[PDB]
RNA sequence: UCUGAGAGUUUGAUCCUGGCUCAGGAUUAACGCUGGCGGCAUGCCUAAUACAUGCAAGUCGAUCGAAAGUAGUAAUACUUUAGAGGCGAACGGGUGAGUAACACGUAUCCAAUCUACCUUAUAAUGGGGGAUAACUAGUUGAAAGACUAGCUAAUACCGCAUAAGAACUUUGGUUCGCAUGAAUCAAAGUUGAAAGGACCUGCAAGGGUUCGUUAUUUGAUGAGGGUGCGCCAUAUCAGCUAGUUGGUGGGGUAACGGCCUACCAAGGCAAUGACGUGUAGCUAUGCUGAGAAGUAGAAUAGCCACAAUGGGACUGAGACACGGCCCAUACUCCUACGGGAGGCAGCAGUAGGGAAUUUUUCACAAUGAGCGAAAGCUUGAUGGAGCAAUGCCGCGUGAACGAUGAAGGUCUUUAAGAUUGUAAAGUUCUUUUAUUUGGGAAGAAUGACUUUAGCAGGUAAUGGCUAGAGUUUGACUGUACCAUUUUGAAUAAGUGACGACUAACUAUGUGCCAGCAGUCGCGGUAAUACAUAGGUCGCAAGCGUUAUCCGGAUUUAUUGGGCGUAAAGCAAGCGCAGGCGGAUUGAAAAGUCUGGUGUUAAAGGCAGCUGCUUAACAGUUGUAUGCAUUGGAAAC
């Protein structure tokens, strides 16, 4: 929102992202990639969650199954 | 224009006050001079323990109490010693 | 957006302004004819007109005591 | 608010609530970790955290404790005069449900917090509800009338297995309790005072 | 009587220097998953961005004319208020934009000041005059209004007589001071006040209580000024200042003052940091620390500043005035196109910005304010109720009995077995929660007012003072809570982790691919580090992740570190200012120590106690730190 442009990692196996999209950062600093200091919180605005995940779902944005 | 007057400083539901000398254009709850004792709405006897000493030397000097302020004075007796003190 | 007491209040104040100032304004023609032709006949009516402003509040009380005390001076310097 | 496989957890620690009630059983008579990884070897040498934690789950285990109330009642403790370490025991046997299952009127400890909980418990001069009011010895912590009749009250009128800190003067349920709880009365499942140094570094 | 925990990580291995990371707390918090309730507290940190709509300061007919309404044959009785007048609108509420300096904290001197109402005490409250609101009429308009001419009232305004005391001077005394200078007279000169209302008695005349007024007197509160000390970063900002420095006479200000003026001069500040830049409301305090201190100035409380932006002034005791006035700028809106209206940083709420922070609520019932004799009246202050796990605290999803082992799931030590697991199934019990029934408060354990009783002043009457009786008043509220009230386990468990720091491991899948990660590092076809599953562990109506502050960090080391080989002794010398410095004697007492007094607002801090079912919390008493003054000590 910023003028301030980032690379930010996408935490998660497959995303939604289609070059053109809105996401909501977070803090970190993903140690292989240099230069990058940011994560996306996944399943919270456009950005979709991550299904077919049963483990640790909490930080990864899943519905409980239930 | 010191005032004789009141102050809440309890919680939600509890009221808990205090006879206190302070001027009338301060707020409530706020900076006063003097202090003369503590109330209680709902400690059944003794609800006023008075000073008896500074009140009467504020009355002296002019101090205009309240309503509700007057009305303690009253039932321990104070209000008789001030009006015999003046005369 | 108004208050009629607001309304009211600068209603009165145009008409103090006007006598206020009907008064401001014969100290000031008295207090100059007297130093223009000093005579201790004038003096008297200064006293007059300061005392009576300085009563109704129109003057700051200190200000007609300083002209009284000053206006004194030149007499005896004078005289 | 508690777990529902006691057994499990005392298995773990492998101390019980003080009868063995819950090690005897009527199977298999088991004494073993829990889980299929219970008949391992790396027994012993337990670090000090990792002993230090075990044992401090102990002492909020047997009396069904939330750590967050153990951190208040340390606080609590913590300032008076100096070695406290009579004080503290006190306090930690003090709480109301514990007294009324050594008052020898509940077949366990947490159906006695849940006995607490559904008001059929009095006190000297009030009523209590919240199982967690810590008493003073001295008070006559009389019981209720109305559950002297229920379905249960044979076992619970039963109390003449009592600990000799609390006195109940028998058959008048009157249940007062002097005489302060000795370490004997506090058994070997937990009697350790390191776990007073261990929140001592947790909390202030 | 205080009072301090460490570990991982460079190397084939070791020691040291040294940086990074973690174990603990904390917040005005946000996000993901999940979610039952109650007691406290907090809740636009961003756009001082713009605002729809509705409320947020009025009151007195016992100041005054008139008008209107209801009764009355009338005289008149009662009620109501547009307007004149008094008082209050400068309090209270909000925000922190600006501000690096007497803004603020602390101690002070105001011989250089004000103060309406309030306190005490002391003289008066007599008599006249001229006007204008409301009203009528006319012009101009849809209306707001505006203009013109007449009519009235006073506690509105303006003269006059009168000064107990006042103010300004004159005459010499007094007591003197800290330099200017104050303090007190005795006499004199000069100057200067106002208004009545309500009620009772009295044939009347007259008298009286009370409210109010003028002139004073005492204090006190509140406001203003000056000064010492303390109070950010930066020299990769070295000169700045021409009303700036001083004197003279004058003007102005509540007052001193280049605050202003005319003349005479050339100074003032600055390396002990001026000036400039950037940043910021300050403080009591919040979080952290063994301590020294670091950090943010939530809530609330003191002080300052501001009210769309920039100026000016009236009224007033007090404003250069948040919801008063005038002007300019910007912005929006209405119009019948001539003219106007506007300021939510008051309570909600809307739009927008944001990762993100709530009712377009009820009542003055309690406390507080303004006006009133009371009746009262006005109070988005205030008190409640909504909303939100935002934080702290508390309680629940059940109790007993129950297989040397139901089913299912996971491993099978290839029949056996384990493990989930008293968990479950099943038999009984209870209802904090949940759903009916009955009762039902605390705050209003106050009260103002109005008939009585008594005292009490003055007394010829009325008001004030205590007791009893009454009207007695609730937003919360049929709410908290209570009872053998019906039903019934029924209405309630999630999250992180399991290689080490760090409590807790196996299988399946994948095969340097997909992915994890605070650090070391895991994955190249036998992965306890990835994905899934089972088990287990850490928490719990909360759990993780992210952001910021402190500690750990002796990692800017005064307390409390180093400079040969690890970062660090200028290439060396002459050296002003600064810092340090031989021995003895005397005085003073600036440091230093100690006694007395004043102050350091309240809340918070620590100890004790009380009250809420205990707690959280609230109240209660105690509890320092520094500064100034005064009296001593004389070792350095
Ligand atoms: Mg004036
Ligand atoms: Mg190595
Ligand atoms: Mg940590
Ligand atoms: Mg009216
Ligand atoms: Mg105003
Ligand atoms: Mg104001
Ligand atoms: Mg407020
Ligand atoms: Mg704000
Ligand atoms: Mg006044
Ligand atoms: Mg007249
Ligand atoms: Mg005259
Ligand atoms: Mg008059
Ligand atoms: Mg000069
Ligand atoms: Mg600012
Ligand atoms: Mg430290
Ligand atoms: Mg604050
Ligand atoms: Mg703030
Ligand atoms: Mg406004
Ligand atoms: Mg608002
Ligand atoms: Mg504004
Ligand atoms: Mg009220
Ligand atoms: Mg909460
Ligand atoms: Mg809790
Ligand atoms: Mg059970
Ligand atoms: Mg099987
Ligand atoms: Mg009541
Ligand atoms: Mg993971
Ligand atoms: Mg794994
Ligand atoms: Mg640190
Ligand atoms: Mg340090
Ligand atoms: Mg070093
Ligand atoms: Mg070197
Ligand atoms: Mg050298
Ligand atoms: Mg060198
Ligand atoms: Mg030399
Ligand atoms: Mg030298
Ligand atoms: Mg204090
Ligand atoms: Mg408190």
């Amino acid at each position: 929102t910023n003028g301030f442009e980032v690379l930010t990692y996408i935490p998660g196996e497959g995303h939604n992202l289609q070059e053109h999209s809105v996401t909501l950062l977070r803090g970190g600093r993903v140690k292989d990639l240099p230069g990058v200091r940011y994560h996306i919180v996944r399943g919270t605005l456009d950005t979709v969650g991550v299904e077919k995940r049963r483990q640790q779902r909490s930080a990864y944005g899943a519905k409980k199954p239930k | 224009m010191v005032k004789i007057r009141l102050m809440r400083m309890g919680r939600v539901h509890y009221p808990t006050y205090r006879i206190v000398a302070v001027d009338s254009r301060v707020k409530r709850d706020g900076k006063y001079i003097a202090l003369i004792g503590h109330l209680n709405p709902a400690l059944k006897e003794n609800k006023c323990k008075i000073d008896e000493a500074v009140a009467l030397e504020w009355l002296n000097k002019g101090a205009k109490p309240t309503d509700t302020v007057r009305s303690l004075f009253s039932q321990t007796g104070l209000w008789k010693k001030f009006v015999e003190s003046k005369k | 957006a108004n208050i009629k007491s607001n309304e009211k209040r600068l209603r009165q104040n145009i008409k103090r302004n006007l006598n206020n100032k009907g008064q401001k304004t014969k100290l000031k023609t008295n207090v100059k004819n007297f130093h223009k032709e000093i005579n201790l006949d004038n003096l008297g009516n200064v006293y007059s007109q300061a005392d009576r402003l300085a009563r109704k509040g129109i003057i700051s009380t200190n200000r007609a005591r300083r002209l009284k005390s000053r206006n004194v001076a030149v007499l005896n310097k004078t005289q | 608010k508690y777990t529902g496989s006691i057994f499990k957890r005392s298995r773990r620690l492998g101390f019980s609530l003080l009868e063995n009630n819950k090690e005897f059983s009527k199977g298999k008579k088991r004494k073993t970790i829990p889980g299929q990884h219970g008949n391992r070897f790396r027994s012993s040498t337990m670090s000090g955290y990792a002993q230090q934690l075990q044992e401090k789950q102990r002492m909020q285990y047997m009396y069904g404790i939330t750590d967050k109330q153990f951190r208040r009642l340390f606080r609590l403790v913590l300032k008076q005069r100096g070695n406290l370490a009579v004080n503290l025991f006190r306090v930690l046997e003090s709480r109301l449900d514990n007294i009324v299952y050594r008052m020898g009127f509940a077949p366990t400890r947490r159906s006695a917090r849940q006995l607490v909980n559904h008001g059929h418990v009095l006190l000297n001069d009030r009523t209590v509800d919240t199982p967690s009011i810590i008493l003073n010895p001295g008070d006559k912590v009389r019981l209720k009338a109305k559950t002297i009749k229920i379905p249960i009250v044979k076992a619970a009128s039963e109390s003449g297995v009592v600990s000799p800190f609390v006195e109940t003067n028998n058959k008048t349920f009157e249940g007062t309790y002097v005489r302060f709880p000795e370490r004997s009365e506090l058994p070997a499942g937990i009697n350790e005072s390191y776990v007073v140094e261990w929140y001592k570094r947790l909390v202030k």
